[PDB]
């Protein structure tokens, strides 16, 4: 949250520079212009697997349309009501070779799997990370 | 012509960890016995046979691979040469068998008792079935280094090692003068029965590799010191060479009474009366020599090694006296110790560390008198027999008695400190089938390491080469963990060293060509940010894991199959998206190790250095390959070994003008070979080679050649068949080369000559049409390749001539069967040069004998059994007579 | 003629009659390390008969000296096998025969 409010807002970057050259801070030392050495892109860099592992590899299908969904600069509620107007795309466990360790491993060595049944949970957390995910691209590039 | 297929079996080998040699002295009881008793054998529990050979073995040869090999594959003691066996009636040695003649002779029936003897005074091996002698000898086999017992087996048999007693029990008496096999122990290390240079163990979580192993030669039990002949021993020296006596004999008579011995007539401790406890000036006349001998001998070590000493007090010595000793010390004929007192002074840690190489040259001298008079070393202590278990020089000794010579060392130097005068089989390289070359996606494989070492990881090309270590070339992107390092061209640091079990998780990223290397859930980073080990690669033909275990290392490659084996994939890896190297595969992936097997191989086109030119035979020469060192300027020079592509098998015997009625009926062969002006004769052999010649050699002569005789006779003596196999049958080229033509370079060529009958068998050498004294004799279905050995010290180097004499039917005769009578020199494509190659790639086979060759160490000897069937297709090449 | 050896002892007392079924476990090799033929790769014995020879003939006395179960290496000469004319395919003209045979006959 914190990292997608530094990005759709042009004061904070430029903020976070003048500070950065002002105070002459190495931003190298903590993680052991100089966008990729940013502190707050570094530390969701590091959490971002955090994020990961909460989404089941079926909600990977639904990733990509949250985020043609916010690609129109959509709002948290209307793609959260997007994705649960149609949240039947998702799955196709037995159509590809791929997901049947994914979800082997899903299934396999956690605890509980989010009780296995939450469609209200699964907008919620498919949501945050396809907005992260988007937000992730234009620091790259 | 075509190649041939059949169905082979799978033969494997175990020795147990002895190993005895001939060389300058401390290993030496000069004969050994051991016996291998026979419990059960099927002989027929698949389709083609039941193997199983016993004898012995050479440590520096002797190493059969499973699967293929020399013949029709499955080599154990027996083939290669460098072993010599017997298996119920035939001498196995080279690679044909000999028939013996024994009373009842029979397979290695149950209940069989074979015993082995081996002497070194004479090299000579003898066996002797059921207590009756077989009719059979090995002999003149050269003791280039160490021999171990052996046995060779194959899915279906049971035996056990009655060595020596306490370590399983004889059933008959040894001949007089020959160790039961249980000397020979090296205290610092126990008994085993172990396999012969493996490559794969079986592990707690999967099959382990195993890299080469750190063997022992024979002149390592050969104690060897430092030279202290030229030492003058000035006279303050020289006065210091008494009195530096008494006080280690009465150091060490008070560390014997120790456990109480007492003066007496006769040293035995329950008697307890050795003569130890007079005064340096009394004792008996044979060990004092001896031991001014040492105590000088002590001072010559820190002469000779170095460190000048000067007499920096002497003040303090004239007023030095003896520390009191209590009543325990006294002992009854009146004796007692004089300690000099030892506390006043303290050694520097300069003087700690150089202690102990005083301690090192003094076992080795005290050793290489023993040897002079006669002792060796053996596990069971025998006086009369002039043994002890001391024989070893240094490094191979227990620590628990390590502990006494330097202890006396630090006294004697701490005398000398106190009275004043201060003192001042290279890499084995892992690798996957090319089938498995990946040009897309992300891939995740890991790498435990059991042991810290010489060992790389990483991800090469597909044409990757065995006989360079990895990084070296662009064909490897491996990270080195002995020191932390990343190999592509260079050795730069990429980060922190291993420890004893430490997952390597490499990862490759072919959509934008980056490698990453992790530890155990971590990342490894470079010197300043890069995060990644190598990037912007530029994907070609694709990628393969790889592995470089060096010598006495042993790692653990999961290259996936299991994602719940992975230890350390979901924690780095799986979020990013990496799909582990294999995944959706029923069967694991084949490796491919480089088998360190000097095999043949044709000269490449393009060689940096060696070009070979083939020229048509002119109105006055016959057709020749030349050899060229093309970069004789600033490169490479070293030897080289080389015959021809084809051989010519010998057949059962069971003017300038030719006439037709001698030269279409004759048998006789000949090539010759041409020595260019300006190479040395002394550096170039001529001659010819069986199709099992694996000597790469970089000191080659006519004395490192491999050889053996055999001798058959009746039941006392009276010898029939002296047969001499051997695998190199050429003449040096130093021996025609006139004295006084020898001290320069010369300008005329030197012609080598070589004749082969194939009626006869018949070996015989001409020099510049000279013959010579030297003739070779061969046996009947002999293979053998025209052979030159040469050492380039020119760009023109050496010529091989497919010529032709006096009806002398030239050599294109007898390799091709369609020109048997064509009396014209030839040199058709197929016959070319073949160069000698260190090391060769070679395929990992699939199955292993799973029932790991179950043995254990039972009361009634070490028992070694193999129960399941194992075979393979084999494909046999017809020309050179591998599998 | 044939060179009979031994390789594994049978009993001595039991030796083949006339018009008698020999069953024999053989694998035929040439004088030169190449084997050409064998019966256990098809999982079958051999049988023949004594005066109905359908078998090479020095295969016949190497059999007739043996005694139930006794491995024997025999050696057969042209002449005394297929000799010149040899088999197409299959042995060589002018070459010498060496059988391992067993002779685990059950009558
Ligand atoms: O090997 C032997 C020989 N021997 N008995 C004969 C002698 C006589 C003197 C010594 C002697 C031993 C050790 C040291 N030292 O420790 O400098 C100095 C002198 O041994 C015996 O009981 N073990």
């Amino acid at each position: 949250e914190i990292f997608i409010y530094w990005s759709k807002s042009h004061n904070f970057k430029r903020e976070e520079q003048n500070f950065v050259v002002q105070n002459e801070i190495n931003n190298m030392s903590f993680l052991t212009y100089s966008v990729q050495t940013s502190l707050i892109v570094a530390t969701l860099k590091k959490m971002l697997p955090i994020g990961l592992n909460m989404c089941a590899p079926t909600d990977q299908d639904l990733i990509m349309l949250a985020k043609t969904r916010y690609a129109l600069k959509d709002t948290d509620e209307e793609v959260r009501e997007f994705l649960q107007n149609n949240l039947h795309l998702q799955g196709k466990v037995e159509g590809s070779p791929s997901l049947r360790w994914q979800m082997a491993l899903y299934r396999g060595l956690p605890g509980r799997e989010e009780d296995a049944d939450d469609p209200e949970k699964i907008v919620r957390r498919v949501q945050e990370v396809s907005a992260v995910l988007y937000h992730l691209e234009q620091t790259e590039h | 012509l075509l190649l041939q297929t059949n169905l082979i079996n799978y033969v494997t080998s175990i020795r147990p960890n002895i190993f005895v040699g001939r060389a300058e002295g401390s290993t030496q009881y000069g004969k050994w016995y051991f016996e291998v008793m026979v419990d059960e054998v099927v002989p027929f529990l698949t389709a083609q046979a039941t193997h199983l050979r016993v004898g012995w073995a050479l440590t520096e040869g002797y190493s059969p691979y499973p699967g293929g090999g020399e013949g029709w594959g499955g080599n154990g003691v027996g083939d290669d040469l460098y072993s010599y066996g017997f298996d119920g009636l035939h001498l196995w040695t080279g690679h044909v068998a000999r028939p013996v003649t024994s009373p009842g002779q029979h397979l290695l029936a149950p209940e069989d008792v074979v015993s082995c003897c081996l002497d070194l005074s004479v090299p000579s091996i003898s066996f002797r079935i059921n207590g009756c002698p077989v009719q059979g000898v090995f002999e003149a086999f050269n003791l280039d280094g160490l021999f171990f017992p052996v046995v060779s087996f194959s899915a279906g048999v049971k035996v056990r090692f009655l060595l020596g007693g306490r370590h399983g029990e004889f059933k008959f008496l040894p001949p007089p003068g020959y160790a039961p096999c249980h000397e020979a122990v090296l205290p610092r290390e126990r008994l085993r029965l172990e396999p012969i240079k493996e490559y794969r163990r079986e592990g707690p979580r999967g099959p382990h590799l195993v890299g080469p192993s750190r063997c022992l030669s024979h002149t390592d039990f050969v104690p060897c010191p430092v030279d202290t002949v030229q030492i003058v021993l000035p006279p303050h020296l020289e006065r210091i060479r008494e009195k530096l006596a008494e006080n280690i004999h009465e150091l060490w008579a008070l560390t014997r009474i120790e456990q109480g011995w007492t003066y007496g007539p006769v040293r035995d401790d329950n008697k307890r009366l050795h003569p130890c406890l007079v005064n340096f000036h009394s004792l008996p006349e044979p060990e004092r020599n001896y031991n001014l001998q040492m105590s000088g001998e002590t001072l010559k070590t820190l002469l000779a090694l170095g460190c000048h000493v000067g007499m920096a007090d002497e003040k303090a010595e004239d007023n030095l006296k003896k520390t009191k000793l209590p009543k325990t010390y006294m002992m009854s004929n009146g004796y007692k110790p004089a300690p000099l007192d030892l506390s006043h002074v303290r050694l520097t840690p300069a003087q700690t560390t150089l202690v102990d190489r005083l301690a090192e040259n003094g076992h080795n001298v005290w050793a290489r008198d023993r040897v002079a008079q006669g002792w060796s070393y053996s596990a069971v202590q025998d006086i009369p027999a002039r043994r002890n278990p001391r024989l070893v020089p240094y490094r191979l000794l227990d620590e628990a008695t390590k502990r006494s010579n330097r202890d006396s060392l630090c006294q004697a130097v701490r005398t000398l400190l106190g009275y004043g005068y201060n003192i001042e089989d290279r890499v084995r390289i892992f690798r996957a089938e090319k089938s498995y070359t990946v040009q897309s996606g992300r891939w995740y494989f890991e790498f435990e390491a059991v042991t810290t070492g010489e060992m790389r990881v990483g991800w090469a090309r597909p044409e990757l080469r065995p006989d360079v270590e990895l990084g070296a070339d662009e064909l490897a992107y491996v990270f080195n963990g002995h020191r932390g390092q990343r190999w592509h061209l260079g050795s730069e640091p990429f980060g922190r060293p291993w420890q004893s079990g430490d997952v390597v998780g490499c990862m490759i990223d072919l959509t934008e060509n980056t490698i990453i290397f992790t530890l155990n859930g971590e990342v490894l980073m470079s010197d300043s940010g890069s995060e990644t080990a190598f990037r912007e690669i530029e994907i070609g033909d694709g990628f393969l894991p790889v592995c470089s275990l060096g010598p006495g290392q042993v790692g653990h490659l999961n290259l996936g199959q299991d994602v719940s084996s992975l230890r350390f994939f979901a924690i780095c890896g799986l979020q990013e998206g990496f799909e582990p190297f294999a995944i959706n595969m029923q069967r694991p992936v084949t490796t491919w190790f480089s088998k360190s097997l000097p095999q043949f191989e044709p000269v490449p086109p393009e060689h940096p250095h060696y070009e070979v030119a083939r020229m048509d035979g002119t109105v006055d020469t016959p057709p020749c390959l030349r050899l060229a060192h093309r970069t004789w300027g600033s490169q490479n020079s070293l030897v080289e070994m080389l015959f021809l592509r084809l051989s010519l098998p010998v057949q059962f015997h069971q003017d300038n003008r030719d006439d037709p009625e001698i030269i279409l009926n004759t048998t006789t062969y000949y090539y010759s070979v041409r020595v260019f002006a300006g190479q040395e004769p002394s550096c170039v052999w001529v001659g010819w080679v069986t199709p099992d010649y694996h000597q790469h050699d970089m000191n080659f002569d006519l004395s490192k050649v491999r050889a053996v005789t055999v001798t058959m006779g009746d039941e006392q003596g009276n010898v029939h068949s002296s047969l001499k196999c051997s695998n190199c049958y050429m003449v040096w080229g130093g021996d025609f080369v006139s004295p006084g033509q020898q001290g320069r370079i010369s300008h005329t060529d030197l012609v080598i000559g070589c004749l082969v009958d194939l009626a006869t068998g018949l070996m015989t050498f001409t020099a510049n049409g000279k013959e010579s004294n030297t003739f070779f004799q061969v046996e009947p279905n002999t293979k053998l390749f025209p052979a030159v050995f040469v050492l380039p010290t020119h760009q023109n180097v050496i010529q091989f001539e497919l010529g032709k004499q006096k009806n002398i039917m030239p050599l294109s005769a007898a390799m091709f069967l369609s020109e048997r009578k064509n009396p014209a020199p030839q040199c058709p494509p197929r016959l070319e040069v073949q160069m000698l190659m260190p090391v060769s790639w070679s395929r990992m086979p699939n199955h292993f004998l799973q029932v790991e060759t179950r043995r254990a160490g039972e009361r009634l000897g070490w028992a070694v059994q193999c129960q399941d069937p194992l075979t393979m297709m084999a494909l046999h090449i017809p020309e050179e007579n591998r599998c | 003629g044939v060179e009979i050896e031994t390789i594994s002892p049978g009993d001595g007392r039991t030796f083949p009659k006339k018009g008698q079924t020999c069953v024999v476990h053989y694998t035929g090799m040439l004088q030169n390390g190449k084997k050409f033929d064998s019966s256990r790769d098809r999982n079958k014995p051999f049988k023949f008969r004594i005066g109905k020879q359908e078998v090479i003939k020095g295969f016949e006395e190497g059999a007739a000296q043996m005694s139930l179960g006794q491995r024997a290496k025999l050696t057969c000469t042209p002449d005394v096998a297929y000799g010149a004319t040899g088999h197409p395919g299959v042995i060589p003209p002018n070459a010498t025969l060496i059988f391992d045979v067993e002779l685990l006959n059950l009558e």
